[PDB]
This record gives C-alpha cells, sequence and structure tokens, in this order.
C-alpha cells in the first residue's frame, strides 16, 4: 500500500 | 541540546491543540 | 493507535518509521535522539518466536513523515543503518523485559521543521514526571483498532501513567521495574491505546520546568488494544539510560 520510494535508497 | 524543542511549536511559541492536557495533569 | 486523532504537522518531529526494504512495509515506530542515533524497541528487530531477526541491510528508517504510505518528497529523509545495538539483557523469551535498541545511521540526518531530536530524561525529570495520573503522549502509524484498519497519517493520543499495582493486576505477564503502563480505566470514560505497528515509537512528556519534550517510554506490548481493564506497556527509558549512554559513548 506504500508508494514507491526512490530506488536509490534501495 | 536543542533537544525537545519543536521548530513549529516551542521554537515559535505556538502550542499544539492538546499539549495543555498534559500540563493540566502535572500536579 | 486506537482512539487517537491525526497529528498536527511537525507535532512529533522526532518520530521515525522503521521500514522494511522488501516487501516495502512499516515494521515499527522509533525516535530520533541525535543526528545519527535512533531509539526503538528491541522486539522490532529481534523476536525469535516470530522468526524475526533483522540485519542492518534489511531496513530503512524514514524521518520527518506524516503520511503513512505516501513518499513525502522534500519533507521526509530516508536513512540507511550503519549498525544495530540491542540491549544485552533484552528478554524476548518471557516478558520483553528491557525492550530497547539503538540504531546508528550511515550518515547524519539534517534537522528541519519536521525533523528534530527529543530529549532523554535525567533522573530528576523522570522522578518528577513518571507518576500515576501524569499524562504522556504516544504517536504511531499502527492499527486504529483491534479487529478503520490503518491510518492515513500519524496518529496521536494522550494517556495517563497508571499505578504500578493496577498495571500488575491487569495482566498475567511478569511486570518489571523496566516497564510502566499507561491508559485510562473503565470508570474514567476517556479511551485510547497503542496498537500493532506502534511498537518502538515514543511515549513523551513535556516538562513544565523547562518546556522541553522528553521520551519517557517506548511502546512495547499490550493485550489487545484499548480493551477495558487492560493497559499498554512501555519500556522505561530512564531506567535503561546507562546502557544507552554507554553505546553512544563507546560507538
Ligand atoms: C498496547 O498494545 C501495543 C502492541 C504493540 C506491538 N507489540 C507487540 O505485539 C508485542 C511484541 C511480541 C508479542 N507482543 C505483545 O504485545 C503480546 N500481545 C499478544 O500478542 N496479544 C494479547 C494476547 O492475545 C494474542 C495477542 C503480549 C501478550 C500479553 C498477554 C498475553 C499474550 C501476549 C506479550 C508481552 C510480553 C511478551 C510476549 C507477549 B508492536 O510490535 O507494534
Amino acid at each position: 500500500d506504500f508508494e514507491e520510494i526512490p530506488e536509490e535508497y534501495l | 541540546a536543542d533537544c525537545g524543542l519543536r521548530p513549529l511549536f516551542e521554537k515559535k511559541s505556538l502550542e499544539d491543540k492538546t499539549e495543555r492536557e498534559l500540563l493540566e495533569s502535572y500536579i | 493507535i486506537v482512539e487517537g486523532s491525526d497529528a498536527e504537522i511537525g507535532m512529533s518531529p522526532w518520530q521515525v518509521m522503521l521500514f522494511r526494504k522488501s516487501p516495502q512495509e512499516l515494521l515499527c515506530g522509533a525516535s530520533l535522539i541525535s543526528d545519527r542515533w535512533v531509539l526503538t524497541a528491541a522486539h522490532c528487530l529481534l523476536y525469535p518466536p516470530w522468526d524475526k531477526n533483522f540485519t542492518e541491510n534489511d531496513l530503512l528508517v524514514r524521518i520527518g513523515k506524516h503520511s503513512r504510505t505516501r513518499y513525502e518528497r522534500n519533507i521526509e529523509k530516508i536513512s540507511m543503518l550503519e549498525k544495530i545495538y540491542i540491549h544485552p539483557r533484552y528478554n524476548w523469551r518471557e516478558n520483553l523485559d528491557r525492550d530497547i535498541a539503538l540504531m546508528k545511521l550511515k550518515k547524519p540526518v539534517a534537522f528541519s521543521d519536521y525533523i528534530h531530536p527529543v530529549c532523554l530524561p535525567d533522573r530528576e525529570t523522570a522522578a518528577s514526571l513518571l507518576q500515576a495520573g501524569y499524562k504522556g503522549r504516544v504517536t504511531g502509524w499502527g492499527n486504529l483498532k483491534e479487529t478503520k484498519g490503518q491510518p492515513s497519517v500519524l496518529q496521536v493520543v494522550n494517556l495517563p501513567i497508571v499505578e504500578r499495582p493496577v498495571c500488575k493486576d491487569s495482566t498475567r505477564i511478569r511486570i518489571t521495574d523496566n516497564m510502566f503502563c499507561a491508559g485510562y480505566k473503565p470508570d474514567e470514560g476517556k479511551r485510547g491505546d497503542a496498537c500493532e505497528g506502534d511498537s518502538g515509537g515514543p511515549f513523551v512528556m513535556k516538562s513544565p520546568f523547562n518546556n522541553r519534550w522528553y521520551q519517557m517510554g517506548i511502546v512495547s506490548w499490550g493485550e489487545g488494544c484499548d480493551r477495558d481493564g487492560k493497559y499498554g506497556f512501555y519500556t522505561h527509558v530512564f531506567r535503561l539510560k546507562k546502557w544507552i549512554q554507554k553505546v553512544i559513548d563507546q560507538f
């Protein structure tokens, strides 16, 4: 349900 | 240090809507 | 949180969200105590009964948030963990005694209007404020009730510390001096409690002597949420501060 975080933090 | 002093509240002298309920309990 | 209300913007700027990288989900609450140290409940990181034992790279910490699910561009700061430290006598086997842990960040987080550290209580502030009847404030993005489901934004609720014999008599769990319980009694009318997902978040109090917010407890456990005759239990932060200081001083 979470909006995507900058994959960049991943 | 500056711990525990909110930029949006204590640092501007603004109170949140319920902090007074805490103060009123501290006797 | 059950029977709380939406938090105001920048109301709890030390609030931290413990976030699982994959699947991307909320794990627990936490709190910012300096620009590189975050405080949380040990059981949010290590809990063998449920095969929980997270390593640093499994997690992220999101600071300065309000909305539970939205990515708050230009407001929240996401940080990676350098190292996790769990109380050496954290009792996960029996009653979550000494349910506390520290998380050191890879890089210091920049303070802003929405990000700012809470103070840890000294002996005197604890003695003066941790008294039956005195109210603290609990915040979190945990469930809204025991069976709506989950909140849109950070929730807040003020709750009175409860007499130790009442805490004891409300449960079958062995209570220790490293815990305290809070909440209203059935006869007091008012309600509210922490719930699943709120664990690790802070129970704070505003000193009337110097007008600063202090973290007195950490959401630890309960039996259901907001049930009559049951109280939420919190880690007693002051009683475990010597360990906190030792970790921060050594590391
Ligand atoms: C005010 O409620 C706050 C809940 C906060 C959450 N804590 C937790 O969930 C906590 C971590 C490990 C089990 N735990 C619990 O809080 C346990 N609650 C149960 O899972 N409930 C109540 C009984 O019925 C089934 C469900 C709690 C417990 C108390 C009494 C009886 C059984 C369990 C407990 C306390 C110490 C050690 C082990 C278990 B949290 O992780 O977000």
